[PDB]
RNA sequence: GAUGUUAGGAGGGCAAAUCCGCCGAAUUUAAGCAUAUAAUUAAGCGGAAGAAAAGAAAAUAACUAUGAUUCCUUUAGUAACGGCGAGUGAACAAGGACCAGCUCAAACGGUUAAUCCUUCGUUUGGUGCAAACCUUUCGACGGAAUUGUCGUU
RNA sequence: UUUUAAUUUAUUCAUUGGAAUUUUUCAUGUCGAGUCGUGUUCUUUGAGAUUGGAGCACUAAUACGUGUGAUACAUUUCACA
RNA sequence: GAAAAGUGUUUAAAGGGGUCCCCGUCUCAAAAGGGAAACAGGUUGAUAUUCCUGUGCCAAUAGUAUUAUGAGUU
RNA sequence: UUGAAAAAAGGAGGGAACGGCUUUGUGCUUUGCUACUCUUAAUACUUGUAUG
RNA sequence: UUAUCCAUUUAUAGGGAUGAAUU
C-alpha cells in the first residue's frame, strides 16, 4: 500500500518502466506489456 | 630400537602398565573436546609408521566417534517398505568407525588441511578415541620437500571423504587382493557398471 | 576530442584538470537536455568518451606508479600480483614439481632414458 | 662441562676443517651396544610410553640409569628446549672417577 | 592493532564515489518546479539515488553560488532522487536560475 | 592450553556428463506374495579431476608355469546363487591396447642434524617495448627439529 | 607462430662428490596390532558350514613367522605371496 | 549426525560498567504493545501535521579561552 | 481466570573524591598567596567540514 | 572412592558449641 519498503519501491518504478511502448522511431530501422489491473507484478 | 621397544609395548595392551596407561588416557580423552588438536602424537612411534613426520606442517588431531550401529533414519521407527528392508536398530554402516573420525575432523574443522592417515589411541563402551595425522599443503616446508609434496595436488582434497585414507581403502575392499576382492577394484560402482555394460559394436 | 597517445606525456595534476572541465562541461549539457533544448544534445556523448578516455589514462599512469612502487619485496598488494585462476596460483610450481628426492636424482643422472637405435 | 657444541662452534669447526648423546632413539642404540656408561631419564614425557621400556632396559644392559627431575633442564643441558634422556658413554680422565 | 607489511588491496584508480558532477544530475523544469523558482526560491534538482541531504547541500555549494537553507528530498518512481532546495535569504533563486540557465 | 582485526596463508559457494564416497527406496518381475527381483539402481548427502578411480602382489596357477593397475576381445550366460521358482551371475587362463616404476616406516650413519622452513637480503644471468617472468649461490637474523630432519637400502 | 626430432663443434684445464657391476671379508638384520583373526550380529556378494564390508566381544604370531590355494574340521606336507 | 540437518548452557577460557574489581549469550520478531518532540492557517492540475507564513517543541551541542547569567563558599 | 516484558527515565540509600595559582624534591610531599567550585546562554579559536 | 551418573549455584566461609547492615 502506501508503506514501502525502498526495494519494492524500486522495482514498482523498473515495471512502470518496462510498461512503455517501443519508441517509434526504432520502428524505422511490444508483446511483454502488462496492464495494471490484469496482470499482476506478484511482488 | 626405541620405536621397536614401544611397539611391542603397544602390542601387549591388556597387560598391566599399558591398561593403565589407556585408562587414563580415554579417561582424559573422554573430558576434552569432540575433535581437538593435540601437540605431539600420542603415539609417536605408530604416527611415523603411517605419514607422520615432524616437518612444520603436519598435524594431529584427535577425535572421539561414538560406537555401535546407527539406527536406519526414519520419522519415528516405522519404515514403509517391503519386510526385507523393515528392520532397523541392527543397521550397520559400511564405513568403519575410523572413517568416520577422520571425516569429521578432515571436513568442515580441518577443510584447509589434508588427511593423511588415523591410528587408534583408546576406546571405552561409549567412545572410540582416533589420532588423525594431518597436513598443511600450502606450508612451503611441505610443498618443497619431494617425498610428501605430493599431498599438496588438488587430486588429494578430502581423501577421507572419497574413501581414499587407509581405512577409507578398508571398507571398499581394496585391502585385499585377489580372488576374494575380484568385484570390487577399480571401485565397486565402477566394477558395477562394466559389467552391466552392453557393448554394440558399429559393425555388428 | 583528445585521443590518447596526447594525454599519456601530461601530468597528473593536469590530466585531473581536464578531466574535472569535462566533467563540467557534460553537466552543462546535461542541463541543457533537461530544459527544452535539442540543439548540442548529440555533443554529450563525445564529451563522455573523452572523460572516460583521460580516465584510463590517469588509471593507468596511476597503476604503473604502483607497480614501480611494490617492484619487488616478495609481497604485494592482490591487485598488482599475478592475478590468474585460484586453482592455478594454488598449484606448486613447476620447479617444485620437477624437484626430486636425492637418491632418484642420482638414479636419474647415472641411468638416464637413452637413445639406441636397433639394427 | 660435557655440553654438546653450539651451532656457532660447529660453524668455526668447520670452517676450520667426548660429549652429551641425546634422543632416546639414538641413546637405546647406544645402551643396545653397550657403549653407555650414563644415562640420564627426564621425570616426565607426555607419551610415558616413550620412554617406559628405557630403565628396564638399562636393567638388563647393567648401564647405570637415573630419573632426573626437568625435561626442560634436561633439554638445557644441551641446546634444545626440552630432552627426553642424555648419555654420557666415555669421560675425560680427569673426570673418570666423578 | 594491524601491521600490514603491504596493504591487501589498494584501488590505485581515481574514486568512483560520485563527486559533484553525478551526484546532481540536472535541475527540474515543469511547471511545478517553475513556480518554486517564481514563489518561494527553491530550486528543484533530479539528483542520484544515493545522494544524502547533506550530500546534496554540498554539491549545490560546489556547483554554484548557492547557500541552501533546508533540503528536501524524495526518490520518485523513476529512480531519482528529487531535491528541493530552498535557498537562504540573502540569495534569489530567480537570478541563479538564469545564472544556471 | 587459551588469547590476538598480531605477520603470512588456507577452507567455505557455483558447476557435474564422465568420476569417488556414503545413504538408500519403491513401483516393477515372480501371472497372487512374503525371500528373491527391481538394485548394491532413482532420489538424498558429501568430494575430486581433465579425466577420476585402480595400481607395483599377504596375486594367479598346479603349468614346460605366469607376474602392478586399467580397458577392449573372450572366458560365459559358464562355475555358482535362487520360495534351485522368477531370475541373478563372476574369476583365472588366452588374444590385444598400454606398458613404469617407486618411498616412507623399520635396519645402518653421533669425531656432533648433515636437515627443514619465515623474514631481511646480496649479484651473475636469460627473454620482453614495457608489465612480469626466468633461473643463479650466497650469507645473515630468527625459529622448527633428539617425542627424530636428512643421507644410506 | 607453437615444439621436437635429426643434423653442426667442441677443445683444453680443476676437484670435490656420487654411481653401477666386480673381487674379498662379516651381517643374518628388518619387514606396518585393538591390527589380522575367530565368534556373533547385520549387510553385500555368484561365494555355496558366509565373498567383501561393518558393529560388538575376544584378541594373535614374528619370517622355521601369517596369509591365500572357493566345503566345516583336525594332523602334516607342498606351492604362491 | 556419513553429512544434510536436529537441539540452544547440557562439562565455554562467550561483550559492557567503574578505578584490577563488578556485571554479562548474540541477533531478529510489533508501521495496532512500549516510545524524545507540532500545532494552526494558507497553498497545488496532482503533495501536505511533509511545502508557505506564523507560532512552538525535542534531542544533541568536543576541548581550551574569554564573556556575561545567577547560586554557593571567605 | 488475579489480567506481559524490556529499552528508557527517575527517585532514594550510601558517603568515594575534593578549592586555584606560584616555588622546591622524588602522579606524591613540603612551603607562600586569595578570587574560587558550579551553572545555563553567547562568543572565539585549533581539532576531518561540530544541527537534525 | 577415582570411572560413570544426577543435582545445585555467582560453582562463594574445611569440621563442632514489614529499619539498617557495603568502600
Ligand atoms: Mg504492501
Ligand atoms: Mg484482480
Ligand atoms: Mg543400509
Ligand atoms: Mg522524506
Ligand atoms: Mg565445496
Ligand atoms: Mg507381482
Ligand atoms: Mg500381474
Ligand atoms: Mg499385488
Ligand atoms: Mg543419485
Ligand atoms: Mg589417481
Ligand atoms: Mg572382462
Ligand atoms: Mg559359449
Ligand atoms: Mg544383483
Ligand atoms: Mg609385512
Ligand atoms: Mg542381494
Ligand atoms: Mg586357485
Ligand atoms: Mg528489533
Ligand atoms: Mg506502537
Ligand atoms: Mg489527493
Amino acid at each position: 500500500g502506501s508503506i514501502k519498503r525502498f526495494r519494492l519501491k524500486q522495482r514498482l518504478g523498473k515495471c512502470r518502466r518496462q510498461n512503455r511502448p517501443v519508441p517509434h522511431w526504432y520502428r524505422l530501422k511490444n508483446t511483454k506489456r502488462r496492464h495494471w489491473r490484469r496482470t499482476k507484478l506478484g511482488l | 630400537g626405541a620405536y621397536k621397544y614401544i611397539q611391542e609395548i603397544w602390542k601387549k595392551k591388556q597387560s598391566d602398565a599399558m591398561h593403565f596407561l589407556l585408562r587414563v588416557r580415554t579417561w582424559e580423552y573422554r573430558q576434552l573436546p569432540v575433535v581437538h588438536r593435540v601437540s605431539k602424537p600420542s603415539r609417536p612411534d605408530k604416527a611415523r609408521r603411517l605419514g607422520y613426520k615432524a616437518i612444520q606442517g603436519f598435524v594431529i588431531y584427535r577425535v572421539r566417534v561414538r560406537r555401535g550401529d546407527r539406527k536406519k533414519r526414519v520419522k519415528k521407527g516405522i519404515v514403509h517398505g517391503k519386510p526385507k528392508h523393515q528392520g532397523v536398530h541392527k543397521q550397520k554402516s559400511t564405513r568403519n568407525l575410523k572413517s568416520v573420525a577422520e571425516g569429521k575432523v578432515g571436513k568442515s574443522i580441518c577443510g584447509n588441511l589434508r588427511v593423511l592417515n588415523s591410528y587408534w589411541v583408546g576406546q571405552d563402551a561409549v567412545y572410540k578415541y582416533y589420532e588423525v595425522i594431518l597436513v598443511d599443503p600450502n606450508h612451503n616446508a611441505v610443498r618443497n620437500n619431494p617425498k610428501i609434496n605430493w599431498i599438496c595436488n588438488p587430486v588429494h582434497k578430502h581423501r577421507e571423504l572419497r574413501g581414499l585414507t587407509s581405512a577409507g581403502k578398508k571398507y571398499r575392499g581394496l585391502r585385499v587382493k585377489g580372488h576374494l576382492s575380484a568385484k570390487s577394484r577399480p571401485s565397486i560402482r565402477a566394477n558395477w557398471k562394466r559389467r552391466q555394460l552392453i557393448k554394440l559394436r558399429k559393425c555388428r | 576530442n583528445v585521443k590518447a597517445y596526447e594525454l599519456r606525456t601530461l601530468k597528473k595534476k593536469e590530466l585531473l584538470d581536464k578531466l574535472d572541465e569535462l566533467k563540467k562541461e557534460l553537466s552543462g549539457l546535461r542541463i541543457s537536455k533537461a530544459l527544452g533544448n535539442s540543439a548540442k544534445n548529440s555533443k554529450i556523448h563525445g564529451v563522455r568518451k573523452n572523460v572516460a578516455r583521460v580516465l584510463t589514462v590517469y588509471n593507468q599512469k596511476r597503476k604503473m606508479e604502483l607497480r614501480q612502487l611494490y617492484k619487488n619485496k616478495k609481497f604485494k598488494p592482490y591487485n598488482l600480483r599475478k592475478k590468474l585462476t585460484k586453482n592455478k596460483r594454488l598449484q606448486l610450481s613447476p620447479k617444485q614439481k620437477a624437484a626430486m628426492t636425492l637418491r632418484q636424482k642420482k638414479k636419474v643422472q647415472n641411468f638416464p632414458q637413452r637413445k639406441y637405435l636397433v639394427v | 662441562a660435557y655440553k654438546p657444541e653450539s651451532k656457532t662452534d660447529k660453524k668455526q669447526r668447520l670452517l676450520n676443517k667426548l660429549f652429551l648423546k641425546y634422543g632416546i632413539n639414538h641413546i637405546t642404540k647406544l645402551v643396545e651396544n653397550k657403549k653407555a656408561n650414563l644415562v640420564v631419564i627426564a621425570n616426565d614425557v607426555s607419551p610415558i610410553e616413550l620412554v617406559l621400556f628405557l630403565p628396564a632396559l638399562c636393567r638388563l644392559k647393567e648401564v647405570p640409569y637415573c630419573i632426573v627431575k626437568d625435561k626442560a633442564t634436561l633439554g638445557k643441558l644441551v641446546h634444545k628446549k626440552t630432552a627426553t634422556a642424555v648419555c654420557l658413554e666415555s669421560v675425560k680422565k680427569e673426570d673418570q672417577e666423578k | 592493532a594491524r601491521n600490514p607489511k603491504c596493504p591487501r588491496i589498494v584501488k590505485s584508480c581515481h574514486s568512483k564515489t560520485l563527486d559533484k558532477y553525478g551526484l546532481i544530475k540536472y535541475p527540474l523544469t515543469s511547471e511545478k518546479a517553475m513556480k518554486k523558482i517564481e514563489e518561494i526560491n527553491t530550486l528543484v534538482f533530479m539528483c542520484d539515488k544515493r545522494a544524502n541531504k547533506k550530500n546534496i547541500k554540498k554539491s549545490v555549494k560546489n556547483l554554484f553560488g548557492i547557500e541552501c537553507d533546508k533540503v528536501n528530498v524524495l526518490n520518485t518512481l523513476n529512480g531519482d532522487k528529487k531535491a528541493y532546495v530552498r535557498l537562504s535569504g540573502e540569495h534569489d533563486a530567480l537570478e541563479v536560475a538564469n545564472k544556471i540557465g
